[PDB]
């Protein structure tokens, strides 16, 4: 149930699984190769996500009928690269002028 | 002995009846080198009517095993038609559910090559093999063809 710790919306779950399995080039010989094992594994091994032609995948989703997903898939890649990465700016000490 | 163990699988007539028999055949095929051992396995698999057993042969590198047995024969010999006959009868009999299994195992390019490379007709058999793989289940692979360099 691991994507619950990520921005990948439930909509997008199924595409993410596919990204993880394909990024590892994981075992496809039986249904015993569950996608959750690929998630955990790729989550530990993020460099494997980074080399995929996601642009073609978006074309495929366009082809299945989902319209443009180019930016959506670049977001699932960023989620798996670091889940729920907090985007707040780095905490930094108040500036001298702020202090004053 | 590979031959003795293989004939022990033939002994039930119904081909490979169970998972241990298929695993044993897989391990036999990993050790098989002679023409009659290959012909016998092929006939045994053709005689194997159990769908799960055939699928498990494929799971157990079955297409890659057939591809190796085909490669040793070379790209054009007539005596090899005796073996190619059993190989294609077996490949035809095997229930491959996805097209990328064939890309991984590399059996398809040899069947194309043999169909062109002019007693059951191996070109007819090779032609009978090509069509059944078009109907294979929905798969796409995000191509790893990317020129973006792994985001540093």
């Amino acid at each position: 149930e691991v994507l619950d710790g990520s921005r990948v919306h439930p909509e997008t779950y199924e595409w993410a699984r596919k990204m993880a399995v394909d990024a590892l080039e994981y075992d496809e010989s039986a249904e015993d190769a569950n996608p959750a094992g690929a998630l955990e594994e790729i989550l530990e091994n993020p460099e494997r996500l980074k080399d995929l032609d996601l642009d073609a995948f978006a074309e495929e989703l366009e082809r299945q009928g989902y319209g443009d997903k180019h930016i959506t898939l670049y977001d699932i890649r960023a989620e798996l690269s670091c889940r729920y990465k907090d985007l707040r700016t780095a905490y930094r000490s108040p500036n001298t002028e702020e202090i004053f | 002995s590979v031959d003795g163990e293989l004939e022990a699988l033939m002994e039930n007539g119904e081909g490979l009846s169970d998972k241990n028999q298929v695993l044993s055949l897989s391990r036999l095929m990993v050790r098989i080198e002679t023409l009659e051992q290959k012909l016998t396995c092929l006939e045994l698999i053709q005689n194997t009517h159990s769908q799960s057993c055939l699928k498990s042969f494929l799971e157990r590198h079955g297409l890659s095993l057939l591809w190796i047995w085909m490669a040793e024969l070379g790209d054009g010999r007539e005596s090899n038609q005796k073996l190619q006959e059993e190989i294609i009868k077996t490949l035809e009999h095997l229930p491959i559910p996805t097209k990328n299994m064939l890309e991984e195992s590399k059996v398809l390019p040899i069947i194309q090559r043999w169909s062109q490379t002019k007693t059951v007709d191996i070109s007819d058999l090779a032609t009978k093999l090509l069509d059944s793989w078009k109907d294979l289940k929905e798969v796409y692979r995000i191509p790893k063809k990317s020129q973006t360099e792994k985001e540093n």
